[PDB]
């Protein structure tokens, strides 16, 4: 129900509901991309991709992968705009804990504080809610790797497999039978389940240039991604 | 019914209608395009002529920013050159607390966050201006970056503005381009310029064109027409 | 308090003193007077150490935040900038012995020395300490150049040693920075 | 690739009489590697054919003697890993098997009356399974009539 | 009971997945999960023919808000 | 008028009803359920929390925060403005243990938090907290369970519940529950009304039940909670 001018702003329903924040639900279907996060033992594997409708697309300029903190990575989906100005803010409050508390930040709770400058961003009076959603990964001491996605609705949300989006729905329908049963998880195992996960959406299956998979493992604490390199190889090797 | 009303408010499609208005204010303006070679990056801008109407090198949208970085915008002026002393502000920001060039990478980066910030509270309102960015260094190169009024922020090696014509980026790859060193470069764009964008919608134009790269080690200025002279000299006999 | 920064081909070689004494009373025997902001940009401190601490806290947290949003690699004039412009706002009131010297990609091993003025030169080698007054002498003149990074702990060790020696406030074990495209290399000397 | 499969192909046809079996084996991972592409749409069928008409001539020889069909067990073993690389996807250009499985049960036709029942048998319950990745695709269905009427 | 058996088919992941996107949309999308059999081109109807059958009618659009659950 | 620096949007119906607070209850009734349990010693909480999907793992994001060392708490209904009001009173209950120097009470953190959480519907522009916080601990040697609301009105209750269903296991924590009796036993039936509107499989990550001992809160690991409740009461 409505009533009055609640159309035009944003608040509550006279049925308690909401509807600026569930027009955010398709506010991502415009970018039209599709994230998914898998973790494994010691290892954790983000799978991407990015559109090329034409020859001029640079593949440094439109890479979507955002890198927050040597350590710890990140990713976006939606439109790239409100991601962007979410990004600094991810690498300010990094940079504090760094500086301040001067260690490996909070792999667990660091969704907290920042889904409360995201919730900022909602409970302010007029202000657009910046629908992009984030999603980081993590590394702590002898806790093994971590995997957070959070929701611009200013709460914090994490778990070892997650994927939240467009088409991400079918894709976390795979990974529930995927990981149990009973199974673990190497480095190339979360990589090949990676696209098989998509595969049960659509992976129209194209050249791997287009595509970035996200990678961490602990070896040398420090995050970080190859270029093209033995990505296409862990593409041929789960392909058999 | 009045979903277009806040600027901070969402719509019924899940989109901003204040941004979707936005993207259109800017293609009535006529076009302003851009360019990048290897050791350089072009600019280019169209000046409609309808009575006379006035002096000619009047208010050219072809504004110097920086040493190395230049503008090359449409859409409404006035908003433009307010987005100038911004990025000017920026730039003296910059050579102030570090005192060398600003790259082009942030300096896009700290105008994508303005640009996106005003689209996101209702008491201000989207930008009319869609720009371009382009440099190039010794130690950097040549980079160019497409801004939109949304606030993405991003870059190909070529985009094009303004007039719906589009036909004039077409020539540009049957002409070598990262293979040119940038001279020739300039009146090779310019022979279509004149073609397209037919004189039954405007009976007279004019053509502006700048230009940033290694023959001026660095500096950004509007090529002058006596000098070298043959940008509009075969431009003239290029039309067949 | 002695702090001495050698730049050769390759990168730049820095050595400090150990024992730092308040008035006639030691205050501590042991002391790394270099200051880890980055693995390509380090310095060396003197006078105050609570106020070279935090202003290298400050530009860690400003380049830091920074330097991380660029992905680039660590620019080492444009992290004494930032040195530069604190050093001289505060003048009046902070007091700079900062000497940054580091090795960078593009502009190979440099040395700027940041008095308590705030100014910012780049020179050949850099001299600092309350010892340094003996030193004078000997350092314009055993001093080469077109040093290499082997003689350059050599050279390093002859500074400190006299200025130790003789005065009374710089003390300690010897201890010296290395650093070059390879990686931070740091040792302990004495005698 | 076309071109790469004629230079190939055409060039180990003289490894099969002249040289020794150590070739035929060694053959599989360039000839792999033209299938690992898939360049299709109906050359590699014939490309691939080449080696399974020169592999049809070793049959001549090989599954004759010497011996015990130890030789043919190794056949199906790069007949699977021919279809496990491309991957194929049951398609386009999947022709080059038909014709292959119809000259290689003709060559069992043949084998039946030449030689005894039991390696033939054996070579049979080999492309039982063969028939199962073969579907229901075209006349692979009736290539199991006519060699389960030998069996009986 | 009116579908092929379904000896084979197991439905048991039939009752979960489908369950999550039912509108309902109740008894004839279930004939319309058998009306997927026919479009079978398979003997005993295959794991993809119901799942998909369900997941058209009717769509869901989640979750920035129930999340509290 | 004035600014647009939001002023308050709460008006007052013609019959003189809260218009949006009243909607924020509906919140409560549409999550999840949490009940508590005030008996004898201590104060016993059981909360209900169940992932939506296989892929969610309990460990991580904990239905339990405590304010204090000997204070528990739980909610109901909605998160993104409970961690607000949360870290809040961790600030807010600094300046009554900093100058007082107690463990400040419970009732102490009903009459601070209350007064800036009616003070934060009065102010307009923003959605009032939908989340009902069940406010327990111990002090002076008598623990204490108080029920909050979105508009801020403080009860008291010996055994409460709240989210779907609260009516009904209201009056099942009221006959079932009655007089006070051991934590022990008030964990069975905080579980057993519990698992009233519960699924049919409870697990130790189904339901997590917190205990406040007059020896100060302790918040009991899934070990134990699957150990009880397995065979659940």
């Amino acid at each position: 129900s409505s009533a009055g001018f609640d159309r035009h702003i944003t608040i509550f329903s006279p049925e308690g509901r909401l509807y600026q924040v569930e027009y955010a639900f398709k506010a991502i279907n415009q970018g039209g991309l599709t994230s998914v996060a898998v973790r494994g033992k010691d290892c954790a594997v983000i799978v991407t991709q990015k559109k090329v409708p034409d020859k001029l697309l640079d593949s440094s300029t439109v890479t979507h992968l955002f890198k927050i903190t040597e350590n710890i990575g990140c990713v976006m989906t939606g439109m790239t705009a409100d991601s962007r100005s979410q990004v600094q803010r991810a690498r300010y409050e990094a940079a504090n804990w760094k500086y301040k508390y001067g260690y490996e930040i909070p792999v667990d709770m660091l969704c907290k504080r920042i889904a409360d400058i995201s919730q900022v961003y909602t409970q302010n009076a007029e202000m657009r809610p910046l629908g992009c959603c984030m999603i980081l990964i993590g590394i702590d001491e002898e806790q093994g790797p971590q995997v957070y996605k959070c929701d611009p609705a200013g709460y914090y949300c994490g778990f070892k497999a997650t994927a939240a989006g467009v088409k991400q729905t079918e894709s976390t329908s795979f990974l529930e039978k995927k990981v149990k049963k009973k199974f673990d998880w190497t480095f190339e195992q979360t990589v090949e389940t990676a696209i098989t996960c998509l595969s049960t959406v659509l992976s129209i299956d194209f050249k791997p240039s287009e595509i970035e998979v996200g990678v961490v493992t602990v070896e040398n604490p420090k995050f970080r991604i190859l270029t093209e390199a033995e990505i296409d190889a862990h593409l041929v090797a789960l392909a058999e | 019914t009045g979903y277009d009303l806040s600027a901070s408010t969402f719509s019924p499609d899940g989109r901003v209608f204040q941004v979707e208005y936005a993207m259109k204010a800017v293609e009535n303006s006529s076009t302003a395009i851009g360019i990048r070679c290897k050791d350089g990056v072009v600019f280019g801008v169209e000046k409609l002529v309808l009575s006379k109407l006035y002096e000619e090198g009047s208010n050219k949208r072809l504004f110097n920013v920086d040493r190395h970085v230049g503008m090359a915008v449409a859409g409404l002026l006035a908003d433009a050159r307010s987005l100038a002393d911004i990025a000017r502000e920026e730039a003296s920001n910059f050579r102030s607390n570090f005192g060398y060039n600003i790259p082009l990478k942030h300096l896009a980066d700290r105008v994508a966050m303005y640009v996106h910030a005003y689209t996101l509270y209702s008491a201000v309102r989207p930008f009319g201006c869609s720009f371009m960015l382009g440099s190039y260094s010794v130690n950097d190169g040549a980079q160019l970056y497409m801004i939109d009024p949304s606030g993405v922020s991003y870059g190909y090696w070529g985009c094009a503005i303004g007039k719906a014509r589009q036909a004039a980026k077409t020539e540009i790859e049957k002409l070598q381009m990262k293979e040119m060193t940038c001279r020739d470069i300039v009146k090779e764009v310019a022979k279509i310029i004149y073609i397209v964008h037919d004189e039954v919608k405007d009976k007279a134009f004019e053509l502006e064109l700048s230009w940033v790269g290694e023959l001026t080690n660095g500096r950004h200025e509007i090529v002058p027409k006596d000098i070298r002279e043959e940008a509009e000299k075969y431009a003239k006999e290029s039309l067949k | 308090t002695t702090i001495m920064a050698v730049q050769f081909d390759g990168g730049v070689v820095l050595g400090a003193d150990s024992r730092t004494t308040t008035g006639s009373y030691i205050a501590n025997r042991v002391t790394d007077k270099l200051t880890p902001i980055h693995d390509r940009i380090f310095c060396c401190r003197s006078g105050s150490a609570a106020d070279t601490q935090a202003v290298a806290d400050a530009v860690t947290y400003q380049l830091g935040f920074h330097s991380i949003e660029l992905n680039e690699p660590p620019l080492v004039h444009t992290a004494a900038s930032l040195f530069k412009e604190m050093c001289y706002r505060y003048r009046e009131d902070l007091m700079a012995g900062i000497i940054i010297a580091g090795w960078d990609p593009q502009e190979g091993g440099q040395v700027y020395s940041v008095p308590m003025g705030g100014m910012m030169v780049r020179q050949s080698f850099a001299i600092g300490g309350s010892g340094s007054s003996y030193i004078y002498g000997y350092v314009d003149a055993t001093y080469r150049e077109g040093m290499t990074k082997e003689e350059c702990l050599q050279f390093t060790a002859n500074a400190l040693a006299l200025a130790m020696e003789r005065d009374g406030s710089s003390g300690g074990v010897i201890r010296l920075a290395a650093i070059a495209e390879s990686g931070v290399e740091r040792q302990v000397l004495l005698g | 690739m076309a071109d790469g499969g004629s230079e190939r192909a055409d060039g180990r046809i003289v490894k099969m009489e002249v040289d020794y079996s150590a070739t035929v084996d060694q053959r599989l991972p360039e000839c792999a590697k033209l299938a690992k592409e898939g360049r299709l749409q109906e050359v590699i069928e014939t490309l691939l054919s080449l080696e399974k008409q020169t592999r049809t001539a070793s049959d001549m020889v090989s599954t004759s003697r010497i011996l015990v069909a130890v030789v043919k067990m190794c056949y199906e073993a790069k007949e699977w890993d021919l279809l496990n690389e491309n991957i194929m996807l049951l398609s386009k250009r999947r022709s080059q098997l038909k014709q292959a499985v119809a000259k290689m049960v003709q060559q069992c036709c043949t084998y039946v009356e030449e030689i005894t029942d039991l390696p033939i048998k054996l070579r049979l319950i080999d492309t039982l399974r063969m028939v199962t990745e073969g579907k229901i695709y075209v006349e692979i269905e009736r290539a199991r009539l006519t060699k389960t009427l030998a069996t009986i | 009971s009116k579908m092929n058996l379904s000896e084979e088919v197991d439905l048991e992941d039939y009752v979960a997945r489908p369950d999550k996107i039912s509108g309902a949309d109740i008894n004839s999308i279930c004939q319309e999960s058998g009306m997927l059999a026919v479009r079978e081109n398979r003997y005993i109807v295959l794991a993809k023919d119901f799942e998909k059958a369900y997941k058209t009618v009717i769509k869901k659009d989640e979750q920035e808000h129930e999340f509290y659950k | 008028a004035e600014r647009g620096y939001s002023f308050s949007l709460t008006t007052f119906s013609p019959s003189g009803k809260l218009v949006q607070i009243e909607y924020a209850l509906a919140a409560v009734a549409g999550g999840a359920p949490s009940v508590g349990i005030k008996a004898a010693n201590g104060v016993v909480l059981a909360t209900e929390k169940k992932q939506k999907s296989i892929l969610y793992d309990e460990r991580s994001v904990h239905k339990v925060e405590p304010i204090t060392k000997h204070i528990g708490l739980v909610y109901s209904g909605m998160g993104p403005d409970y961690r607000v009001l949360v870290h809040r009173a961790r600030k807010l209950a600094q300046q009554y243990y900093l100058v007082y120097q107690e463990p400040i009470p419970t009732a102490q953190l009903v009459q601070r938090v209350a007064s800036v959480m009616q003070e934060y519907t009065q102010s307009g522009g923003v959605r009032p907290f939908g989340v009902s916080l069940l406010i327990c601990g111990w002090n002076e040697g008598r623990p204490y369970l108080f029920q909050s609301d979105p508009s801020g009105a403080y009860f008291a209750w010996k055994a409460t519940a709240m989210g779907k269903n609260y009516v009904n296991g209201k009056t099942f924590l009221e006959k079932r529950y009655n007089e006070d009796l051991e934590l022990e036993d008030a964990i069975h039936t905080a579980i057993l009304t519990l698992k009233e509107s519960f699924e049919g499989q409870m697990t130790e990550d189904n339901i997590e039940v917190g205990i406040c001992n007059e020896a100060g809160f302790r918040r009991l690991t899934p070990t134990e909670v699957k150990d009880y409740l397995a065979a659940i009461a």
